[PDB]
């Protein structure tokens, strides 16, 4: 009856950007008031709809995308943006209808030695299309000579680890991001606010 | 299809009264006798009385006569039972059951056919001096296979529904029966066995619903 | 008043076994006796009416016999779906239900997996501490659970709850809860749960230090 937003926002740890997690929300009543009344969020930007008008609205399906980026990459989670995250990890459509929600997670996703469990795709031969995910681990050809499946000179592993340390600056600290996408199709609307 | 729909659960203080409804559907409600049977928690079934709507025939048990009354409204196809002077021992689930039609034999003798082929879902009636109170939910945290859970403590009355991960996690879950403490409040535990590798990976949230108090608590059980 | 007795009071039988339970009335009730089945958490269901007649939709492994004062109910081959309490009911004069016979599945001996849970910080802030011990998926049902606080046996502060026999593995699970005040919880160190069960070669103890 109540939509499982807490499973996404309050999860023990989030996914890496390259393998961003998506939750399909359906057949439930969603109270977005628990989100647009909290002061815990450093970034709360919605496109195509105001959060205040969301509680009296109905959609076919609602998607909640989850990942952890660094602070100076949160601006890339916006329509028509560029950068390693927008081009190689998570891209929003230009006509995106939804909300981008982010908050600092240095207390949870930073370790004294450095939390090297969060990764991002550094190299890709092409830019990602909107809402596309690439979890591949194929060696990247950064030069003329072919890699043939083994790492070497100008032949790199595609993913790179954030070295999230508690002593890092804010822009380099981990930030947890939730992107809500609101889908309205020629079908019965099943995610409705109160 | 024959269906006997009973009223919702009721909470009463000692000495008060309770009126229960049993709506009949899918058959001629007027001609079939409806019996009322109660069952204390973990106890045997106890017949209380029967009543036929079209006949007006009524018979109560000796134990409940004077404090019980069974009527009916044929237009609404609903039988009513009212128990008065309630005591704590009246705490039970009260069923309405439909019997077969009575008959006469070759020699003209009247025979009843009181085998109960159709039952209602039962109405829980809790009689206690305690007042309705919502539960406090505390995490039972883990330290091969691991166990975690939630403690649903100090609530009244029964029942409480406990789900895990918004209804997804069902395998390995054991929601234990509640126990009545001396304070008059109930306490209950819900546990689930999970792989120790997943202790990290998956987030485990128990969802507790206490509809009597309109209390819904979602608590995450994380390893400390 | 007509009295109705049932024997045995409880029963354990393996899958496929023949199960026969009896019902006795204090007077001649002719053949006006019915048999009901009540699975845990559900309403009663009529299986046999007027001593011998099987009701529609009830499996043929269920049968009934008897007339006068002595009646019998038989399951030809016990199935796991037959875990329930079975009541007889007379209606020769008024209605009198029987005390019931609890039917369980006899399964191979299974030892319990034991877990102990310390009190949560949220509850300690309330001024009360609750230690919970879990016995998971064991058979038979009989098991001793001893709370030991600094190796001192704790009595009068424990409560136990057992689940019904599981739908799949026919096992039981047990929850024991030791509730103390925060003051009494902070004057002790080692909190342990000692468990004795037939499937264990020796008692198993799960503990923690405050
Ligand atoms: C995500 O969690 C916050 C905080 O939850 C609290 O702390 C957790 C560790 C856990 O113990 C919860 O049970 C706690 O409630 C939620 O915000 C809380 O919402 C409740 C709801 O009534 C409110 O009473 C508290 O004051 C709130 N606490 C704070 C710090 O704001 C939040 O709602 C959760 N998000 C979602 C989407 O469910």
């Amino acid at each position: 009856n109540l939509c499982p937003f807490g499973e996404v926002f309050n999860a023990t740890r989030f996914a890496s950007v390259y393998a961003w997690n998506r939750k399909r929300i359906s057949n439930c009543v969603a109270d977005y008031s628990v989100l647009y009344n909290s002061a815990s969020f450093s970034t709360f930007k919605c496109y195509g709809v105001s959060p205040t008008k969301l509680n009296d609205l109905c959609f076919t399906n609602v998607y909640a995308d989850s990942f952890v980026i660094r602070g100076d990459e949160v601006r890339q989670i916006a329509p028509g943006q560029t950068g390693k995250i927008a081009d190689y990890n998570y891209k929003l459509p230009d006509d995106f209808t939804g909300c981008v929600i982010a908050w600092n997670s240095n207390n949870l996703d930073s370790k004294v030695g450095g939390n090297y469990n969060y990764l991002y795709r550094l190299f890709r031969k092409s830019n990602l299309k909107p809402f596309e995910r690439d979890i591949s681990t194929e060696i990247y050809q950064a030069g003329s000579t072919p890699c043939n499946g083994v790492e070497g000179f100008n032949c790199y592993f595609p993913l790179q680890s954030y070295g999230f340390q508690p002593t890092n600056g804010v822009g380099y600290q981990p930030y947890r991001v939730v992107v809500l996408s609101f889908e309205l199709l020629h079908a019965p609307a099943t995610v409705c606010g109160p | 299809q024959v269906q006997l729909q009973q009223s919702g659960a009721e909470v009463k203080k000692p000495g008060a009264s309770v009126k229960l409804s049993c709506k009949a559907s899918g058959y001629t409600f007027s001609v079939f006798p409806i019996h009322w049977v109660r069952q204390a928690p973990g106890q045997r079934l106890e017949w209380m009385g029967w009543h036929n709507a079209g006949d007006g025939d009524t018979k109560y048990s000796q134990k409940f006569q004077g404090r019980v009354t069974i009527i009916s409204d044929t237009s609404a196809s609903t039988a009513y039972m009212e128990l008065s002077s309630l005591k704590s021992e009246d705490t039970a689930v009260y069923y309405c059951a439909r019997a077969a039609r009575p008959y006469y034999d070759r020699r003209g003798y009247f025979f009843r056919a009181d085998y109960f082929q159709h039952w209602g879902q039962g109405t829980l009636v809790t009689v206690s001096s305690a007042s309705t109170k919502g539960p406090s939910v505390f995490p039972l945290a883990p330290s091969g296979t691991a166990a975690l859970g939630c403690l649903v403590k100090d609530y009244f009355p029964e029942p409480v529904t406990v789900s895990w991960n918004s209804g997804a996690l069902t395998s390995g879950v054991h929601t234990f029966p509640a126990v009545l403490q001396s304070s008059g409040l109930y306490s209950l535990s819900s546990v689930v066995t999970v792989p120790s590798s997943s202790l990290g990976t998956q987030t485990y949230i128990c969802n507790v619903n206490h509809k009597p108090s309109n209390t819904k608590v979602d608590k995450r059980v994380e390893p400390k | 008043d007509i009295q109705v007795t049932q024997s045995p009071s409880s029963l354990s039988a393996s899958v496929g076994d023949r199960v026969t339970i009896t019902c006795q009335a204090s007077q001649d009730i002719k053949n006006s006796l019915n048999w009901y089945q009540q699975k845990p958490g559900k309403a009663p269901k009529l299986l046999i009416s007027d001593a011998s007649n099987l009701e529609t939709g009830v499996p043929s492994r269920f049968s009934g016999n008897g007339s006068g004062t002595d009646f019998t109910f038989t399951i030809s081959s016990l199935q796991p779906e037959d875990i329930a309490t079975y009541y007889c009911q007379q209606y020769d004069n008024l209605i009198t239900f029987g005390p019931g016979t609890k039917v369980e599945i006899k399964r191979t001996v299974a030892a319990p997996s034991v877990f102990i849970f310390p009190p949560s910080d949220e509850q300690l802030k309330s001024g009360t501490a609750s230690v919970v011990c879990l016995l998971n998926n064991f058979y038979p049902r009989e098991a001793k659970v001893q709370w030991k606080v600094d190796n001192a046996l704790q009595s009068g502060n424990s409560q136990e709850s057992v689940t019904e026999q599981d739908s799949k593995d026919s096992t039981y699970s047990l929850s024991s809860t030791l509730t103390l005040s925060k003051a009494d919880y902070e004057k002790h160190k080692v909190y342990a749960c000692e468990v004795t069960h037939q499937g264990l070669s020796s008692p198993v103890t799960k503990s923690f230090n405050r």
